[PDB]
C-alpha cells in the first residue's frame, strides 16, 4: 500500500489507497487503511495488517488514558507518538503520524519498522508504492501550499503510486487537519487515465 | 469449505458446504459449517477446524457471559476484538480464517478475520479454499439493498458456484439469515442424485469366524 | 544394544538380559553387568538401554517402589508396577528423553505370574513372551515356535538354551554370557549361564 | 518379502511370501517372488519390486545367449557373477535389490546370494526381505541337512509362517519350490497356517 | 529458465458460431509492479490459429519465434489448401516441446492456449504474411487447446487460464451457451474480465480482444 | 497419528444398537508386532464406549485421563454420564494440550439415553475436531482403506444381528489390505439391554 | 524455487475379469492439485481390438505413454503381421517403464484383454514396472478406497464361500457401485466414467455420469 | 545504477550515472555504463558489471560481422537487438538499447533479466535507481519534444534518481542520437541541490 | 567392521582376518568368509571393508596381476604389486569409492619376506606389523609388547593366540572364528583357528 503525508501552510494532510492484499490476491478489498486516534490526529499504518493492527487498539488505548490522564481537553501528539517507539521494544510495521497541537501548529512524525520516530516538518511518504513516487514530491513539493494546492497533489501522488504497482488501491481516502479541526474524510474514487 | 456471506437491506446471510476433507478423502458428506455465537450474530470459519471448533465455543461462552453480566444485546464489535487479541497470543498455531456478522445497535456488519490476527468490515466476503470461485460470482450480482429472497439465492449460487468449480467443496449449502428479531437455519438446494443409486448388500447371517463370543446382559441402570 | 528376552510360563517368569556393558562403543568396559533391578516384593524389573539412563530410571523406579512398600505394610501389585513405572517414562518423555526398554515381570496372589513390555515410549502391554534390543529380531520368532501351553521351568530353560546359541550364531555381536531370573514358586534365583 | 533357501541333502528348497506392500498399503497379494533363469537356476527376488525384477530377466537373456553360444549349461557361480557385476555399475543410482540365485551346475548344489552393491556371498542358509531376521532364526533349531523331502517343506512353511506373523511388511500367499537334480517341483498357497490353534482365542 | 520474475496475466478463450474470442490484457508485471503496460499477449501464428501467453513472458517469445518458424516452413510446401497446419497440429507440437523440457531441469514457464478454426473448408489459398461476411462452424471444427507448463494438453470449448482460472472460469461455466451471437461473446469477456481487474494485483485495462473469424484475424482495443 | 503402533477402530450404527470394533495390534515398530492382545476399545461408561487409536503412549495415558474425570463426574453426579457431555469433553482435552498433542484418532460409540436411545457416532482428530455422524463412523491409520469400504457396504437401519456381520466384513476386507495392522479383531456390539464382546479369526499376516 | 516435476491429476481406473471378459471403468476428470481443470479426458485408450490400458498418474505422462505404447505397437503389427497379445504387449510395456527408472513415468497403468477364446487376463503395476498378473485391481487416487471393496467379491473372507455366479449382467452393475461410491468418498474421482467391457467379440464403450461434486 | 532512455520527435536521448558499486563501496567511481556499437546506435548496461561486460563485447563482435556482411554502409538496430535476446538462453543483466535507423525513424528497445525484447515507442527506464523515478517520467514526458526541452528533462531525471539513491553517480553521460548521427555525448557534472 | 591383523617376521609374514560376513548388519549371513586374494606369485592379499567394494577389487587386482604374471614369463615383485595395487586406489578414489582396506604381503628373492598396509585412500607404507578395522585399536598395541626382533613362526602364533583372545574378551562384537595366512619357507598354508 502507499502512504502520502503533506503538510500545508496551516495544517496537514494524508490519504493512502485501499487495496491491502495478501499474496497476490485480493482478500481485504476497499478497507480502511488510515486510522482515528482523536478529534486531532490520525495514524496511517502499511505493512502487514497482522502485527500492524494490534498497535491502533494499543495506542487507541492509551491515547483514551492519557487525554483522560490530564484533564477534559486536554490532548497531545508528540508526546504520544514516542510511546509507538516503547511498543517497538518481534512485529515489524511502519506508521505515519500526524495531527494539530497547541504548543506548536502542526505536527507530522514517521516510525519506521524498528522503532526511528524521525519527525519531518515539509512532508513524508511511505509505504510499499511509496518508492514510485519520492522524486515526483521532491519536485512538486513547494515551501507553504493552500487547502487546494496540495489536495492536488496527494490526488496524483497516490494515483501515479498506484498505476505503476500491484498494490494498487481503489478509492482512495484523503484526510484534511486543520485547527478548527475540519477533518474531513475528502474521500474519491478517481482511476487513472494517462493520455500519452 | 466454501464459505461466504452479505449483507443486505435488514440482515446478513451466510452460507457454507457440508464437506470436511482429510485433504485426499473425504470424512463426512454433511457437516455443519455455520455456529450458533448468540441469537443476533453468528459465525463461521474456514483452516483447521479444531482451532475453529474451540474458538467459537470460547467466544460463544465469553459473549454470553458478557451478555449477562449487561443486559443489552451483544454487539459485534465485541467478538472481533477478544478475538484479534486472543488469536496474536496464538499466531502460529491458531489458524482459522472466520468471518462473522449479524444485526446490533448499528447497521447489519460483517467482519472477516484472518488467521494472522488482522480484520476488516466488508460488505459481502468469501473465505475457504474455494473462496475464489465464491467471491467471483459475488462480485458479478452484488447490488444495494437488496432483499432477503434478492440475498438468499445470490448466496446459494455463490456457494453453487464453489462447489461445482472446486474439488474440496460439495455436499449440501446451507443459510443462516441473522435479522434482528431471531435467526434461520435452512438447507436449501439438496442437490439430488438422480443417477445410478447406491445398492447395499445385506451379507447373510452365518459368516465371520468368531472364535470366541463373551456375550454379557447387563441392565443395572435402565 | 543388549537382547531382553522374557518368557512367561502358567506358573513361572524367567527372564534373560545380556551381561555386556558397552561404553565406548569400541570396546566392552565390564563384563557380568546388573541390568536387573530387584524390588523386594517379587517383582524383578529387568531394563534395557544406554548404561546413563538404565540406572537413573532403575534406581529411581525401585526407591519410589520401596518407598510405597514401606508406607504401607501391603507390597505392589505387578499390575499396578508395571503401570506405575509406564506413568514415569510418560512423565519424563516430555522433559528427559530416557533412551530405555524394560520389562516387567512380577507375581501377584490374585492373578498369577505376569510380564509386561515396553519400548522407548510408554508402550505397555501384558504378554506371554517378548523381546528387547536389536537381538530381538531373532529371539522373538524361536519363542513364537517352543511355547506349547501349560509350559514349566525345565523346558523353558531349554528354548533358552535353544535361543542363546542362535544369538551366538547369527547375530553382530556374538553375545556369550547370560543372566537368567527365573522366579518359580516365589523363590527369584539368579542362574547366569553362558555360551 | 520373506525368503528362503536350504541346500539339504537333496536339491535347493527355496521358498517366499508373495506380499507387495507401498508404505502402509498393500499393492498386491499375488506377486511372483520366485524368477526362474533355466531350467535349473532359479532367482529369488527381494527387495525392490522391479528394481531387481528387470535384472532377474535381464540376466535371462545374457544366460540364454551363453548357453547357446557355448552349447554348455551354465553354472550358479557364473550367473551370481555377471548379476553381481551389472549391478555394480548402479551402485550409487538409487537401486534396492535382494537377490539369491540357486540351481545345480556340474559341481555341486551351488547357491549364492547377490546384493545391490554386488556383496556375492555363498553359503547355504540364506533369507533375505523385510522379515528375513525371524525366518532366518528358525532354521538354526531345524536345518540338519539331513532331512527327507517330507519333513523338508514343513520347515519352510513353518519358517514362513512365523517370519509372517511378526513382521507386518510380509504376508499372503506362502510358496515353496523344490530344485530337484533336473528340474524343480512346486508347491503353490497355503495362506493360512494353523500351527499352534485350537481356535479358542488370540495368542500372544 | 529460472523464476516466472516478468509474470503476465491470464486470458480467456471462448467460441461461438463466428470462430474464437480470445481476449487479455497488455499488463506484465516484473515482480511486484506494472513495469510495462503496452505489451501484446495474444500472438498469432497462422492465418486461421492464434494463441495466447501467461507467467513468463521472456520466455513466451522463445516459443513464439519456434512456432512462427514453422508456419513459413508449412507455407513452403503450400501446393493445396489443405496442407496447412491445422490447430491441433500446433497444439501437439507445443505439448510436446513442454513434455521434453518436462524431462529436464528447465520447464519454461508458460500456459500456452492455443486456439483457432480446425477446418479447410473456406477459401484462404492465397497466404498473406505482411500487410465479408462472416460464417457459421458445426462447433466441432473450433478448437481451443491448453498446455501447462508441466506438459498437460486438453482442448474444450471455453479455455482460461493463470489467475482467471478461478475467477472467469467459474462465471463462464454457468453463463456460456452454445452458439453464441457476436455481441453476446464480448460482453460476457468484458463483463468476467471486470471482476479479474478488481481482484486480482496483477491485471488491469487495455484489454486486446482478438477474434478469430472465418474470414481471418482481428485486432481491437477497448477499455472496459 | 503414526506409524509406530498401527492400529484402528470403527464404530456402526443399526436401528437401535451400535457396534464398535477395532484390531489388536501392538505394533513395536512400524513394521513389527509383539502383542495380539492390545484392546483398543475401553469401557468408559456403562452405554458410552471408546475406541482410541493412535500411538500407544498416547492411547493408554489419555484413557487414564478419561477414567480420571469420569469416575470424578460420575460420582460427583451421582448418574452415570452421557455422551452428550462425554463427547464435548474430549474435544476440551484434546484441545487443552494443542501444543504437545496426544498421537489419537479416538471414537465415541454410545447411547444418548433421550428411556429412549440414540445411536449418537462421532469421531476426532489429532486436535480434537468434533465430527458427529448420524452413521458410521471411522478413525485410524486406515481410515483410507475404511472410508470408501464402508460406503458400499453400509444400509440405513439394521438390527442386531445385521449389523454385527455388516461391521465384522467391513473390517476384515481392510484389515487385510492394510500392512501395519490387521493382526486380530474384537468387535463389541451393543444393545440397550446387552453388549456382545465377539472377537474374530482375523487373517494373523 | 525447485520445480517439482510430479504432480497427480487424479482419476481412478477400477478392473475386474471374469471367465471371457474384462471390465475397465475410469472416471475422466482432469484437475489440478486442488482445482479441476476439465470434465472430459478419456484415461482408456484402445490400442488393438481386444486389449485396452488406463492410467492415473499426470497427464503429461499418459499422453506420451499410451502414443509411445501405441507407436511400438503399430510398428509390430506391420513387423509380423499379427496382433499382439496381452501377454506379449505387458513384457513389451514393462521395459519401457525401464527404460525411464532414473526419470520414472508417473503413471500407474492398467493392462486388460484377452487373448484366447475366453482366457480374461489382467495387468496392474507400480509406477516402474513388476507387472503381475492379478484378477482385479483399482489404481489412482481412489485406489485405497475400491480395491478392499473389489477383495470382497472376487476373493472371500466370509464363512461361506457364497456368490459362485458371475455374469456380465450383474457384475457391471458392480463396477458402477464402485466407482460410485469412488466419487462419494474420494475427492479427485470424477463425474462421467466410461465402462469399457471387453468381450470375445469386441469392445464396448458404455457410458455413466457421477456427482460433480 | 540508473539509465533513461527518452524518445524525441527525431532522435533518441540516452543517459545513466557512472557510479557501480560493489558493497556499499565506490570501486569503479567515474566509468562508462553506456557503450558505443555503431554510428548510429549504443547500449546502456545495468545490473552487475561482471556478466554485463562480457555481453558487450559480444555484440560488438555480432555487429561488425554483421554490418559487414551487407554492404559498407549497411547497418540494422532491430535485428541486432533481437540477436542479444539469443544470448540470454545463467546470467543476469539487464540491457537498454536504442538508435536511427534507415527502414523507419529511430527506435528503442529494452532487454530484461531474462530476455523479454520489448520494444517502447515512447520512452524506458532501467537499473537500480529506476524505481525512484518511474511516476516523475510518465507525469512530464510529452509526445513530442525538443532537443533541450528532453535533454532538460534526463538531466532532472538522473538528479532525482540519484539524490535519493546509495549508487547516485558523479557526472552523467548523456547520449544524443539523430539523423544526421550527431551522437555528442553532452557530459555534464552537475550535482542536486533543493530548495525545500 | 573386520579385523585384519597383519605381522611380518625377519623370515616369514603371517596375516589374519576375521571370517564373518556382515550383509544387513543385524545379523551374519555366512561364517567362515573369503577375505584373502591368494595370487600365484606368493603374493597373499588381504582385504576388509564392505563385501560388495572388496569383491569388486580383490578380483580385479588379482586378474591385472594374473594377466602380468601370464604376458611376460616372470612373476610379480612384492615392491611392484604393493604399489601397483596403491596406484589403483588411487585411480578409483575420484570416480567410485572403493571403501576398501588390504594389507599387502608377500615375498621376494631379493627383498626378503614384505608386508605392506593401506587405507580408505592409498597410503602404502612399508611396516613390520599392522591393523585395521574397528579392532586395530585393540590389536596394534599387543604387537608392539611382543614384537622381540628375529622372530619365528612358532612364536608369531603364540602373539596371534595372545591377540584373538584379547578381542574375544574386549572388543565391541567379539569375533571368535579366524583365518591365518602363514607363508614361511615358500609354502603358504591356511590354518584357520577358532577362539
Amino acid at each position: 500500500t502507499t502512504i502520502i503525508g503533506i503538510i500545508y501552510d496551516n495544517g496537514v494532510m494524508l490519504a493512502c489507497d485501499s487495496r491491502t492484499s495478501s499474496g497476490t490476491f485480493i482478500s481485504n478489498k476497499c478497507s480502511r487503511k488510515i486510522n482515528r486516534i482523536n478529534e486531532n490526529l490520525y495514524v496511517c499504518r502499511s505493512g502487514a495488517s497482522a502485527h500492524s493492527q494490534k498497535i491502533i487498539e494499543i495506542i487507541k488505548h492509551y491515547c483514551v488514558s492519557m487525554k483522560n490522564e490530564n484533564r477534559k481537553k486536554g490532548r497531545f501528539h508528540e508526546g504520544e507518538t514516542i510511546y509507538d517507539e516503547t511498543t517497538y521494544d518481534f512485529l515489524s510495521c511502519a506508521l505515519i503520524f500526524g495531527g494539530y497541537d497547541k504548543i506548536k501548529k502542526q505536527q507530522l512524525y514517521a516510525v519506521n519498522l524498528n522503532g526511528s520516530i524521525i519527525e519531518k516538518h515539509d512532508f513524508a511518504v511511505s509505504g510499499s508504492g511509496s518508492i514510485y513516487i519520492q522524486s515526483y514530491l521532491q519536485d512538486k513539493y513547494k515551501k507553504f501550499m493552500t487547502k487546494k494546492e496540495c489536495f492536488n497533489l496527494i490526488l496524483n501522488c497516490v494515483k501515479y503510486a498506484m498505476h505503476n504497482d500491484n498494490s494498487s488501491g481503489g478509492l482512495i481516502r484523503i484526510v484534511n487537519i486543520t485547527k478548527s479541526f475540519v477533518e474531513e474524510f475528502t474521500v474519491v474514487n478517481t482511476q487513472m487515465n494517462f493520455q500519452y | 469449505t466454501t464459505i461466504c456471506g452479505l449483507v443486505c437491506q435488514n440482515a446478513v446471510i451466510l452460507g457454507a458446504d457440508t464437506r470436511a476433507t482429510e485433504g485426499p478423502i473425504v470424512a463426512d458428506k454433511n457437516c455443519s459449517k455455520l455456529h450458533y455465537i448468540s441469537k443476533n450474530i453468528w459465525c463461521a470459519g474456514a483452516g483447521v477446524a479444531g482451532d475453529l471448533e474451540h474458538t467459537t465455543l470460547w467466544l460463544q461462552h465469553n459473549v454470553e457471559l458478557h451478555r449477562l453480566n449487561t443486559n443489552t444485546q451483544p454487539r459485534v464489535s465485541m467478538c472481533v476484538s477478544r478475538l484479534t487479541q486472543e488469536l496474536f497470543k496464538y499466531q502460529g498455531y491458531k489458524v482459522c480464517a472466520i468471518v462473522l456478522g449479524g444485526v446490533d445497535v448499528n447497521g447489519p456488519q460483517l467482519y472477516g478475520i484472518h488467521p494472522h490476527g488482522s480484520s476488516c468490515l466488508l460488505p459481502f466476503t468469501a473465505l475457504g479454499s474455494g473462496s475464489l470461485n465464491a467471491m467471483a460470482v459475488l462480485e458479478a450480482k452484488y447490488r444495494d439493498n437488496m432483499t432477503i429472497e434478492e440475498g438468499k439465492n445470490l448466496v446459494c449460487e455463490a456457494i453453487c458456484a464453489g462447489i461445482f468449480n472446486d474439488l474440496g467443496s460439495g455436499g449440501n449449502v446451507d443459510i443462516c439469515v441473522i435479522t434482528k428479531d431471531s435467526y434461520q437455519h435452512i438447507r436449501p438446494y439438496k442437490e439430488p442424485n438422480m443417477r445410478l443409486y447406491h445398492l447395499p448388500h445385506p451379507t447373510i447371517y452365518p459368516k465371520g469366524t468368531t472364535p470366541i463370543l463373551s456375550e454379557k446382559i447387563e441392565y443395572i441402570k435402565k | 544394544m543388549d537382547t531382553l528376552i522374557g518368557l512367561r510360563g502358567n506358573n513361572f517368569v524367567v527372564l534373560a538380559a545380556d551381561t555386556y556393558s558397552i561404553n565406548s562403543i569400541i570396546k566392552l568396559k565390564n563384563d557380568d553387568n546388573t541390568k536387573f533391578y530387584d524390588i523386594h516384593g517379587n517383582k524383578c524389573l529387568l531394563l534395557g538401554g544406554s548404561i546413563g539412563d538404565r540406572l537413573q530410571f532403575g534406581e529411581f523406579i525401585r526407591k519410589n517402589v520401596h518407598l510405597y512398600q514401606y508406607q504401607n505394610n501391603t507390597d505392589m501389585f505387578v499390575k499396578s508396577f508395571a503401570f506405575f513405572t509406564r506413568k514415569n517414562l510418560a512423565y519424563y518423555l516430555r522433559r528427559n528423553p530416557f533412551e530405555v526398554n524394560c520389562l516387567i515381570a512380577g507375581y501377584d496372589k490374585k492373578d498369577g505370574y505376569q510380564l509386561y513390555w515396553c519400548d522407548y515410549l510408554s508402550n505397555m502391554d501384558s504378554v506371554n513372551k517378548g523381546a528387547h534390543g536389536y537381538g530381538a529380531y531373532l529371539v522373538s520368532a524361536i519363542l513364537d515356535k517352543y511355547y506349547h501351553e501349560n509350559l514349566t521351568v525345565d523346558e523353558a530353560l531349554d528354548i533358552f538354551k535353544l535361543c542363546f546359541e542362535e544369538l551366538k550364531k547369527r547375530f553382530l555381536l556374538t553375545q556369550i554370557n547370560y543372566e537368567l531370573r527365573i522366579m518359580y514358586d516365589n523363590k527369584v534365583e539368579t542362574q547366569y549361564v553362558t555360551v | 518379502t520373506t525368503t528362503l533357501a536350504f541346500k539339504f541333502k537333496d536339491g535347493i528348497i527355496v521358498a517366499v511370501d508373495s506380499r507387495a506392500s507401498m508404505g502402509s498399503f498393500i499393492s498386491s497379494q499375488n506377486v511372483e517372488k520366485i524368477i526362474e533363469i533355466n531350467k535349473n537356476i532359479l532367482g529369488t527376488m527381494a527387495g525392490g519390486a522391479a528394481d531387481c525384477l528387470y535384472w532377474e530377466k535381464y540376466l535371462g537373456k545374457i544366460i540364454k545367449i551363453y548357453e547357446l553360444r557355448n552349447n554348455e549349461k551354465i553354472s550358479v557361480r557364473a550367473a551370481s557373477t555377471i548379476l553381481s557385476n551389472i549391478l555394480y555399475q548402479y551402485k550409487g543410482y538409487g537401486l534396492c535389490c535382494g537377490i539369491i540365485l540357486s540351481g545345480y551346475d556340474h559341481t555341486g548344489f551351488n547357491m549364492f546370494y547377490v546384493d545391490d552393491s554386488g556383496k556375492k556371498v555363498e553359503g547355504n542358509l540364506f533369507s533375505c526381505g523385510s522379515g528375513s531376521t525371524y525366518a532366518y532364526s528358525i532354521l538354526d533349531s531345524a536345518y540338519d541337512y539331513n532331512l527327507n523331502l517330507d519333513q523338508a517343506v514343513e520347515l519352510a512353511r513353518n519358517a514362513i509362517y512365523h517370519a509372517t506373523f511378526r513382521d507386518g511388511g510380509s504376508g499372503g500367499k506362502v510358496r515353496v519350490f523344490h530344485i530337484h537334480k533336473n528340474g524343480y517341483d512346486k508347491i503353490i498357497e497355503g495362506e493360512d497356517v494353523f500351527d499352534l490353534h485350537y481356535h479358542y482365542t488370540n495368542p500372544e | 529458465t529460472l523464476g516466472p520474475v516478468v509474470t503476465g496475466t491470464s486470458v480467456i478463450a471462448i467460441k461461438y458460431k463466428h470462430g474464437i474470442m480470445i481476449a487479455a490484457d497488455r499488463k506484465a508485471s516484473y515482480g511486484s509492479y506494472a513495469k510495462f503496460q503496452n505489451v501484446e499477449r495474444i500472438f498469432k501464428i497462422n492465418n486461421k490459429t492464434v494463441m495466447g501467453f501467461s507467467g513468463e513472458l521472456a520466455d513466451a517469445q522463445y516459443l513464439h519465434e519456434l512456432l512462427t518458424r514453422k508456419n513459413i516452413n508449412n507455407l513452403s510446401e503450400k501446393k493445396r489448401k489443405e496442407d496447412m497446419y491445422t490447430p491441433q497440429h500446433y497444439h501437439s507440437y507445443v505439448s510436446r516441446v513442454f513434455y521434453v523440457r518436462k524431462n529436464r531441469i528447465d520447464p519454461l514457464f508458460n500456459n500456452i492456449i492455443i486456439a483457432g478454426i480446425n477446418s479447410q473448408k473456406y477459401d484462404n489459398n492465397d497466404d498473406n504474411v505482411l500487410l465479408e461476411e462472416y460464417k457459421e462452424i458445426h462447433k466441432d471444427d473450433l478448437y481451443i487447446g491448453f498446455v501447462d507448463m508441466h506438459g498437460t494438453n486438453f482442448c474444450d470449448d471455453y479455455i482460461t487460464t493463470g489467475y482467471a482460472r478461478y475467477f472467469a472460469l467459474t462465471l463462464l461455466r454457468d453463463h456460456y451457451k452454445d452458439n453464441m451471437t457476436e455481441e453476446e461473446a464480448r460482453i460476457l469477456i468484458n463483463e468476467c474480465l471486470r471482476i479479474l481487474y478488481f481482484r486480482d494485483a496483477t491485471s488491469s485495462n487495455f484489454i486486446q480482444i482478438v477474434k478469430v473469424t472465418s474470414k481471418g484475424v482481428e485486432y481491437e482495443e477497448p477499455y472496459i | 497419528i503414526y506409524n509406530y503402533n498401527g492400529g484402528c477402530v470403527l464404530g456402526m450404527s443399526g436401528s437401535n444398537c451400535v457396534a464398535i470394533a477395532c484390531d489388536l495390534r501392538l505394533g513395536a515398530n512400524t513394521f513389527t508386532t509383539v502383542s495380539t492382545k492390545f484392546s483398543k476399545i475401553f469401557k468408559m461408561n456403562n452405554n458410552v464406549y471408546v475406541g482410541l487409536s493412535g500411538l500407544a503412549t498416547d492411547i493408554q495415558t489419555l484413557y487414564e485421563i478419561l477414567r480420571y474425570r469420569v469416575n470424578l463426574y460420575e460420582v460427583r453426579q451421582d448418574a452415570e454420564m452421557d455422551v452428550e457431555c462425554f463427547a464435548n469433553m474430549l474435544s476440551s482435552i484434546l484441545y487443552s494440550n494443542r501444543f504437545s498433542p496426544y498421537f489419537v484418532n479416538p471414537i465415541v460409540v454410545g447411547f444418548k439415553l433421550k428411556v429412549n436411545y440414540e445411536p449418537y457416532l462421532t469421531a476426532y482428530d489429532l486436535i480434537g475436531a468434533k465430527c458427529e455422524t448420524r452413521d458410521f463412523v471411522v478413525n485410524g491409520v486406515t481410515s483410507e482403506q475404511l472410508f470408501g469400504m464402508c460406503e458400499s457396504l453400509y444400509v440405513k437401519d439394521q438390527d442386531e444381528n445385521g449389523l454385527f456381520e455388516t461391521i465384522s466384513q467391513c473390517l476384515l476386507s481392510a484389515l487385510d489390505r492394510d500392512c501395519i495392522s490387521g493382526w486380530g479383531a474384537e468387535v463389541l456390539v451393543l444393545t440397550p439391554e446387552k453388549i456382545i464382546k465377539k472377537k474374530l479369526k482375523a487373517r494373523m499376516d | 524455487k525447485r520445480w517439482y516435476p510430479y504432480i497427480d491429476n487424479g482419476g481412478t481406473v477400477i478392473g475386474l475379469t471374469g471367465k471371457d471378459y474384462v471390465i475397465l471403468a475410469a472416471d475422466t476428470r482432469l484437475s489440478l492439485s486442488y482445482s479441476i481443470y476439465t470434465r472430459f479426458c478419456p484415461k482408456i485408450s484402445k490400442l488393438t481390438d481386444k486389449c485396452i490400458i488406463g492410467s492415473s498418474g499426470m497427464q503429461s505422462d499418459i499422453k506420451t505413454l499410451h502414443s509411445l505404447l501405441q507407436k511400438k505397437i503399430q510398428l509390430f503389427v506391420l513387423e509380423h503381421s499379427h496382433y499382439p497379445d496381452i501377454h506379449v504387449i505387458a513384457r513389451l510395456l514393462c521395459v519401457i517403464l525401464y527404460s525411464r527408472r532414473f526419470f520414472p513415468y508417473y503413471a500407474f497403468n492398467i493392462l486388460a484383454g484377452v487373448d484366447e477364446n475366453n482366457k480374461g487376463v489382467l495387468y496392474n503395476y507400480d509406477s516402474v514396472g513388476s507387472y503381475c498378473e492379478a484378477t482385479h485391481s483399482c489404481v489412482g487416487s481412489g485406489s485405497q478406497l475400491i480395491l478392499p471393496i473389489l477383495d470382497n467379491r472376487v476373493e472371500q473372507k466370509n464363512q461361506l464361500i457364497k456368490n459362485t455366479n458371475f455374469n456380465l449382467g450383474d457384475d457391471i452393475n458392480f463396477v458402477k457401485d464402485a466407482i460410485t461410491s469412488a466419487t462419494e468418498r474420494d475427492i479427485y474421482t470424477g463425474d462421467k466414467t466410461l465402462i469399457y467391457v471387453i468381450d470375445k467379440m469386441g469392445i464396448n464403450v458404455n457410458t455413466l455420469d457421477l456427482k460433480q461434486d
